[PDB]
């Protein structure tokens, strides 16, 4: 593109090439701030710069030095601010930035362009770090030299060597030294008779350039005590000028990197001078002058070499020492009376530097109950908003660790107290910069370095509290100020130890305490307390028999979700070093085993994270064939498949979408050791996995159990279990493959099918005979005829079971079948007798459409309401003014009874508030009262159809349907005259006949639990009467405990004694 | 229930015997360190002792106050934290703990100035016994101290009400910044109790708090203000106002001889009362001064109707000033049982105004009424009353208003904001008259006493004359019989003060005169010739042409040409001279602007009949013509 450099530049420069006397100081000064203003960036910046070397070089480094300085002048302050601002990746861009340099500095053979020289320095360290910095450096080497003139150049060449040392080139090995020494002869013979003060080149200059050299130069030679002590403490003695606090950094950040060579002269003299450092120190902390970050470091640093000085002497000495820590006790005390703020820091870790020597002549513990004490009220008082946020407050616990370390006798109560010490540190943690962190990291060994010396009885109870202060401060966990993140600092905190591997240990403890917290158990309730709370007289009895199959303290069952997504990641890819296996394996089998099976389902999920973890389980399935045909790892496989065996036949199946989705991802690594047993009882499993192939790929779900079953089992010696293996399998993958992305399912899902060579073929042979193509619907059934009612039918069908794209699809398509079906009543309007298909291609037609109000209800909300009311003013119409045809409503109704086929939980019950409803419109049509006994298509064939399905096939599965419908209806049953008195016998036919069609289920497929809500459901209706059954079903019952069967009787005992008493 | 009550005689009957044994330990004057650990155990006892008889220390659990003592006077760090517990509340025990809590005061908590800078959650609990809040905490002598008055306050006011006595001395003396602490914590505590006796004990009790006794004056000033915090935030159920006002009503005749501080004294706890009155009216005053019937209206009578004129020698400096902030309030018991008030038809008496001349004279304390006052408020109040008795052309004149008015003084200042306020529901068609008058008056207005100009004045002055805009009613009647200097001097001095709107950097200037002369169309556009004879072309040589452009335009062209380039060159031609400058151009933007609006001028000036105009449209394009050097790219 044209840009607006490349254009800006050429005018406004072939102009100022005849015309700059004052018109372009002004003009260059605008394009100056043009260019300074910043695809944008990195355009501008590579143009300009190869503009700028082949327009602004060679143009304006002719004509006059005035005319062109005033340019240079500003160019170079914008071109240097932009070279810090400006990304990297201009290396040669800068190789030709430097040819220009040592142009401008050529051209500048002159106050305003040596400043602007200098801006071309700083800017000249940028990048470095390589090979091709040497080979110009030992050219400009020379160049810094030749001081020559008398002008304030001293500054520069002591800073351009400062630009070698950050640069750091081995090469400038013989050059750079022969410099420095003449330096050192420079600054000596300055002083006392020119000027009673060096000027601004001598400070800032020297000083900047004999601190980022000195990384060679070893030992002192007397060189150090002569240089610093005449000018460094004299530039640690000026208040007065602004910029002079700017002047005062440069020479602490001098001893902080002078701390080696700093400590062969102050170890000398600053002994007698320790009113001399400590004055430097204390009064540095007194103005916030841009450089309080230089307060700290020249301090701190200043302190860490005190600290090596106490151990770098003897016991001998000591006098001094002693001095100047009482002294440090002096602002101990006084601190109170006016406070330090900040200069509580200086003793704070000045109680951390220098803790140890003094113990030696007099017991000081002391300093530490105080502290402490001290530091308990910068935490306690933390019950109030006076204290901001935690600053520095791992840094005197710091000091904490350095001398709770030392000390050799174990205190006392106050144990306590650095403790609470530690969790709020450890929640001190997540609100942080990087840099912050990392030191954390460090404090927290040292509390667990000297309290793991004494006694380790403490830190257990940290961390049961600590995750519990995590879990619940996580409540309204991010999983849509403070999260799992932090503890993601564990492992570097784990990264060193010993105590790491207790802390392994401790997590364990931890939550195999903490859910037993009754903290699951609770929220099971909830929902049956979600249910009986919305009870009033005549809504009560409907929220009691309409239930779903299978699934308070609301903190806690949202508390138990938050942990194992904080496990997951954490554990299983730190090395175990063997130490997971022998708690994670047999024993830790054992608490999940105890802890397992409540029903919750994020602790299931929890079992797996170690289930694919253990580094060498081929002990565990070797030893295992050897068993059958090293005790503890066996009994765990005991736990395993017999834990195994009941997973998802007890909750495959009972299941529901969500414990589903989160009950076969357990169920994808039982196979891993118990693999030859787990092929021939659970291979449903992958098969299984249908629906879990299109929510998968949001989360690589489902369908990622799909892949790494095969692959296991490929590497598997089984050969002859495919047969009763791979037809059923890959009969269904095939079309999880028509398209972690969606289509990286499928390129994993090539290099399967193929790895087998021909093994394929024996698969979509079986997708097509088991899944029987497309049914098709039967000999098909004022301007233009339209009618065709079949072609437009199919595919308003097709839509709605996907329903997918945002359900703009789904929304007018349904909408549209809506008005359809109203449509298939206006033929079955006339008076004809053609086109009597519309009544048994209803039959196909009536659909079981309810599942689309039902889904709709999970995530349509709005379509649901569009069609419950549907299907219930469609009841009344064919029930109270039809016959003959209704039939085929009870067909598929009496098969949503079938639905448990597809174990759908929710379909089944959802259905069934239909069947009540039915019946409901029948029970305001008391007609044909004649009719009832003339006409046959009323009550008796209902409850004939009803009963006979409870019971039919052995209860075979189309029971426990059973149960909930007759439930569903009993409120309105209960009404009734004289009929159900006749059909009462049936009653307890129906109470015996139902609970002998399951004693014999032997499986807890789940019914138990109805067919008790059902008995009591017939002991109400006694009500007295003649009571000319009751001689008999009384006699009847007492001949039943025989039956036994398991659990019948168990029950029917009560109702012996219960009936043996009316009569 | 069983192990609560199983632990704590036993813990008293070897309190006798392990306490005697603490004997050292206690009154270490070496146990130094093991002293403070008995604490915490009293404390951890006293928690599981609330329930049922151990919390009670008179009968069965005999004296441990012999225990809370020795503590409180061996030392003082790490006492503030084993302390805020005990709340015994008994006599005897009021003459130690004061005697003893008040020496600890005295070097501990300062009147100085602020020399400063479900389930789960069991474990939370757990790990809650051990010594100080592990879920209560998610310059170092002034935030400790702020600490321990949350030690002191958390509990605090529940305990009991002689408590409040010693907090009290702490409101006064000096202000310090838990003040808001306070309100918070005070508020939430009158309330918190929610039991009687307790309750009126309070009361009773700080109510002799201004009883005789030997003060100074911040005492009482301060005692106001966490006074009326105590009691304008409390419950029901209430005689104890009836008969202390029973007694308080024979408080009403006082009289004071010339005194350095008798007149202020009699007078401090003399706007107390009627202070504590009227909180303890309005919600309680409907059924008590109905009651009374004669009582109420006795001094209801005897109270008001007095105004406060022709006094001298002090008085007026700091009573005058307390003695009105009442007045209207005494007003309010009245308005809590008023139907058709006859206080408020009319006024009593002949005089000077009561607010005082000097507040009206400093013009900063006129921005506080801005600010609003308690003398502001009833007035605003009784808006409340006075729209629920409020009710065409017979509809507007009668509603008040007119009793009320602006007068020919100096003092108007006053009943200005007090109409801020009165426009929010007194516009329109209620009442005429005053809006129409309202204008002739803010003529030299606040800003014309005062040059510099105020952001209180203007915005109010500005915002006045924005209601009196859109109103039909207010438009027009002042603009034909009277617009006149009323209108002439606002236009003359509108144009005459919007200078320097460039040290300000507000385009506020514009919209503000532009949404004025919108609508007051009306009244000869004297504005017309005299903004262009104001021409403010200064030659471009600095930044002064700036202040010129919009000034010349952005008024014009609006909706109608407003005299339009005809009326502003006939009376003088200085829109020749305004050509001059156009072609002068210096600054880098807004240059053109000028020409934009030539522009806009020279389109619906030859839409309208024009013709006179056209010689000058020539002219404009020799200028045109007269550029094109110097480069023509700009």
């Amino acid at each position: 593109v044209r840009c607006s450099l490349l254009r800006l530049q050429e005018t406004l420069s072939a102009a100022d090439r005849c015309g700059a006397a004052l018109a372009g100081h002004q003009l260059i000064r605008g394009l100056g701030q043009e260019c300074v203003l910043s695809a944008v960036l990195a355009l501008q910046t590579s143009l300009v710069f190869s503009r700028d070397f082949g327009l602004l070089v060679f143009v304006r480094k002719s004509l006059n030095s005035i005319e062109f300085r005033e340019c240079r002048e500003e160019i170079l302050k914008f071109l240097c601010i932009f070279l810090e601002k400006m990304g990297q990746k201009i290396a040669p861009y800068s190789v030709e930035i430097k040819n220009t340099c040592t142009s401008v500095y050529t051209k500048d053979r002159a106050l305003d362009l040596l400043i602007k020289l200098l801006q071309t320095f700083r800017s000249s360290r940028l990048m470095d770090e390589f090979k091709i910095g040497e080979l110009f450096s030992k050219f400009y080497g020379e160049l810094a030299l030749k001081k020559k003139i008398p002008d304030t150049v001293l500054e520069k060449v002591y800073e351009l060597l400062g630009l070698l040392g950050e640069v750091h080139p081995s090469e400038m090995i013989n050059n750079a030294e022969n410099l420095f020494r003449a330096f050192l002869g420079e600054l000596k013979t300055q002083m006392t008779s020119a000027v009673r003060e060096p000027k601004l080149p001598v400070l800032a200059g020297c000083l900047k350039g004999l601190s980022s050299l000195l990384c060679n130069f070893t030992k002192s030679m007397e060189e150090d005590p002569q240089t610093s002590r005449e000018i460094f403490n004299f530039v640690l003695k000026a208040i007065r000028p602004q910029i002079d606090l700017k002047r005062y950094a440069v020479p602490s950040a001098g001893l902080r990197l002078f701390a080696l060579h700093a400590s062969q002269f102050s170890t000398c003299l600053l002994d007698n001078y320790v009113s001399l450092f400590e004055v430097l120190l204390k009064w540095c902390a007194h103005t916030n002058v841009e450089l309080k970050k230089a307060a700290l470091s020249a301090l701190e640093s200043f302190l860490k070499q005190v600290s090596n000085m106490v151990a770098k002497n003897a016991e001998m000495h000591k006098n001094k020492l002693q001095y100047f820590m009482e002294q440090f006790y002096g602002i101990i005390r006084n601190v109170d009376s006016n406070n330090k703020e900040l200069s509580i820091a200086i003793r704070g870790y000045g109680l951390f530097a220098g803790p140890c020597k003094v113990i030696n002549a007099k017991d000081v513990d002391f300093m530490y109950v105080e502290l402490i004490q001290r530091c308990k009220q910068m935490f306690l008082t933390q019950t109030d908003t006076g204290d901001d946020r935690v600053y520095q407050m791992p840094s005197f616990l710091q000091s904490v660790a350095s001398v709770l370390l030392y000390l050799d006798t174990v205190p006392e109560v106050y144990t306590p107290v650095l403790e609470h010490l530690v969790v709020m540190q450890i929640d001190s943690f997540p609100q942080y910069s990087p840099k912050m962190q990392l030191v954390c990291c460090r404090a927290i060994v040292k509390v667990f370095l000297a309290l793991a010396a004494k006694g380790p009885v403490l830190r257990n109870c940290i961390s049961t509290v600590v995750h519990q202060g995590l879990i619940r401060i996580c409540s309204k966990p991010v999983v849509l100020k403070d999260y799992v993140d932090l503890f993601r600092h564990l492992l570097s905190s784990d990264q060193m130890a010993d105590e790491a591997f207790f802390s392994v240990n401790s997590s364990s403890e931890s939550l195999n305490h903490l859910l037993y917290d009754e903290f699951v158990k609770s929220v099971l309730k909830i929902v049956e307390k979600l249910d009986l709370t919305l009870e009033i007289q005549t809504v009560g009895e409907q929220e009691n028999g309409d239930e779903a199959p299978g699934v308070t303290s609301d903190p806690a069952a949202n508390l138990h979700p938050a942990k194992p997504k904080d496990f997951s990641a954490f554990i299983n890819l730190v090395e175990f070093c063997r130490e997971i296996l022998p708690e994670k394996q047999a024993e830790f089998f054992e608490p999940w085993v105890y802890s397992f099976s409540y029903e919750l389902i994020l602790q299931s999920t929890r079992l797996p994270l170690i289930s694919g973890f253990y580094k060498l389980l081929s002990i565990t399935v070797r030893n295992a064939k050897k068993i059958k045909y090293d005790p503890e790892k066996y009994s765990c496989f005991a736990l395993f498949v017999k834990f195994g065996k009941e997973v998802a036949v007890k909750m495959k199946q009972y299941k529901d979408e969500l414990l589903a989705s989160c009950l076969t991802f357990l169920l994808s690594l039982p196979h891993n050791i118990i693999e030859l047993d787990v092929r021939a009882y659970v291979p449903a499993l992958q098969m299984a996995f249908k629906l879990g192939l299109s929510y998968t790929p949001l989360a690589e779900v489902g369908l990622n159990a799909l892949e790494e079953w095969s692959i296991y089992i490929d590497r598997h010696v089984m050969q002859p279990y495919y047969k009763d293996i791979l037809p059923c399998l890959d009969g269904y993958l095939k079309t999880s493959a028509l398209s972690i992305s969606l289509e990286e399912i499928r390129i994993r899902v090539v290099q399967m099918l193929g790895s087998l060579g021909g093994q394929i073929n024996k698969n979509l042979l079986t997708v097509t005979s088991s899944d029987e193509m497309m049914k098709s619907y039967v000999a098909w059934d004022r301007e233009m005829k339209p009618v065709i009612f079949l072609d437009v039918f199919l595919p308003r069908v097709t839509e709605l079971a996907l329903t997918a794209s945002d359900r703009q699809t789904k929304v007018a398509a349904c909408e549209l079948l809506h008005s359809m079906v109203m449509f298939m009543l206006g033929k079955a309007t006339q008076m004809p007798e053609g086109g009597q298909g519309a009544p048994p291609m209803y039959q196909l037609y009536k659909r079981t459409f309810p599942v689309l109000l039902r889904l709709a209800c999970d995530v349509d909300q709005v379509t649901r309401q569009l069609y419950e009311p549907l299907v219930m003013q469609l009841i009344h119409w064919f029930t109270n003014n039809k016959k003959f045809e209704s039939q085929d409503t009870v067909a598929l109704l009496e098969a949503i009874l079938d639905g448990i086929v597809d174990p759908v939980d929710s379909t089944l019950r959802d259905f069934c508030g239909r069947c009540i409803r039915e019946f409901l419109k029948w029970s305001i049509k008391q007609i044909t009262p004649q009719q009832q006994e003339k006409s046959p298509v009323n009550t008796k064939s209902l409850f004939k159809r009803l009963y006979s399905l409870a019971l039919h096939p052995n209860a075979f599965k189309r029971l426990g349907a059973s149960l909930a419908f007759n439930n569903i209806y009993r409120e309105f049953r209960e009404e009734e005259s004289l009929v159900e008195q006749f059909v009462f016998e049936a009653l307890v036919i129906y109470m015996e006949s139902l609970a002998l069609a399951h004693a014999d289920e032997k499986s807890l497929g789940t019914i138990q639990q109805c067919c008790d809500a059902i008995d009591h459901l017939c002991r109400i209706i006694e009500k007295k009467h003649v009571s000319l059954n009751k001689a008999k079903k009384r006699r009847l019952p007492r001949g039943f405990p025989p039956s036994a069967s398991l659990c019948l009787l168990d029950l029917v005992k009560w109702l012996l004694a219960h009936c043996g008493r009316p009569q | 229930d069983s192990w609560w009550a199983k632990d704590s005689p036993l813990e008293t009957k070897m309190a006798v015997l392990a306490l005697l044994a603490k004997i050292l330990q206690i009154d270490s004057s070496i146990s130094l360190l093991a002293d403070t650990k008995l604490d915490l155990h009293l404390k951890g006892q006293a928690v599981t002792l609330l329930p049922f008889f151990t919390s009670l220390t008179g009968g069965s659990l005999e004296e441990l106050r012999r225990v809370l003592e020795q503590l409180i006077v061996a030392h003082f760090p790490m006492q503030s934290r084993e302390f805020p517990p005990g709340t015994p509340r008994f006599n005897n025990y009021v003459d130690c703990m004061k005697k003893f809590l008040d020496a600890l005061e005295l070097s501990q908590s300062p009147m100085l100035l602020e020399l400063m800078t479900l389930e789960s959650v069991y474990e939370m609990f757990r790990k809650d016994d051990p010594r100080l809040s592990f879920t209560r905490q998610s310059k170092l002598n002034e935030s400790t101290f702020d600490t321990q008055i949350t030690k002191k306050m958390g509990y605090y006011k529940i305990l009991d009400v002689m408590y409040s006595r010693l907090p009290k001395d702490d409101v006064h003396a000096k202000e310090s910044k838990i003040n808001q602490v306070f309100h918070g914590s005070c508020i939430t505590e009158g309330n918190e109790l929610t039991k009687t006796l307790i309750k009126l004990c309070y009361d009773a009790f700080t109510e002799n708090m201004a009883g005789e006794n030997q003060l100074l004056e911040r005492r009482r000033l301060y005692h106001c203000a966490a006074y009326n915090c105590a009691i304008s935030v409390i419950c029901c159920v209430f005689n104890e106002l009836k008969f202390y006002q029973g007694f308080l009503f024979s408080e009403k005749p006082e009289k004071n001889l010339l005194i350095f501080e008798n007149l202020i004294d009699l007078k401090r706890r003399y706007n107390f009362p009627v202070e504590v009155e009227v909180p303890m009216e309005r919600k309680k005053k409907y059924i008590e001064i109905r009651k009374e019937a004669r009582e109420a209206a006795n001094g209801d009578s005897d109270g008001p109707s007095y105004m406060s004129s022709l006094s001298y020698l002090a008085d007026s400096t700091l009573s005058e000033e307390m003695s009105q902030f009442d007045f209207s309030t005494g007003v309010q018991s009245y308005s809590y049982s008023s139907q058709d008030p006859r206080p408020a038809t009319g006024r009593f008496r002949r005089r000077e105004q009561r607010d005082p001349t000097v507040h009206d004279d400093v013009l900063e304390l006129e921005m506080d009424e801005l600010n609003r006052h308690e003398c502001m408020a009833p007035l605003t109040a009784l808006v409340k009353h006075m729209h629920r008795s409020l009710g065409s052309v017979p509809r507007d004149l009668p509603s008040w208003m007119k009793f009320l008015h602006g007068k020919l003084g100096n003092p108007i200042v006053p009943l200005n904001i007090r109409l801020f306020l009165a426009k929010l529901v007194i516009n329109t068609e209620e009442v005429f008259r005053p809006y129409a008058k309202h204008w002739l008056s803010p003529l030299l207005q606040l800003a014309a006493s005062e040059n510099n100009g105020g952001e209180g004045i203007h915005y109010m002055v500005v915002e006045i004359v924005a209601t009196i805009l859109s109103w039909t009613g207010l438009a027009t009647p002042t603009g034909v019989p009277k617009d006149e200097v009323l209108a002439n001097r606002l236009l003359n001095f509108l144009m005459k003060h919007v200078f320097h709107p460039k040290r300000a950097v507000f385009r506020h200037n514009l919209e503000i005169i532009k949404t004025l002369v919108e609508c007051w169309k009306d009244c000869l556009s004297i504005p017309y010739r005299l903004i262009f004879e104001k021409f403010s072309g200064k030659d471009p040589n600095s930044k002064d042409n700036s202040v010129g452009i919009q000034l010349l335009g952005i008024v014009m062209a609006n909706d109608l040409p407003p005299y339009d380039p005809q009326c502003g060159i006939q009376s003088s031609e200085y829109f020749q001279a305004l050509v001059n400058n156009m072609s002068f151009v210096r600054y880098k933007e807004v240059y053109a602007a000028a020409a934009e609006v030539l522009g806009l001028i020279l389109r619906y000036v030859m839409e309208r009949k024009n013709i006179l105009e056209e010689s000058l449209c020539e002219l404009v394009a020799k200028q045109l013509k007269q550029h094109q050097n110097t480069m023509e790219d700009k």
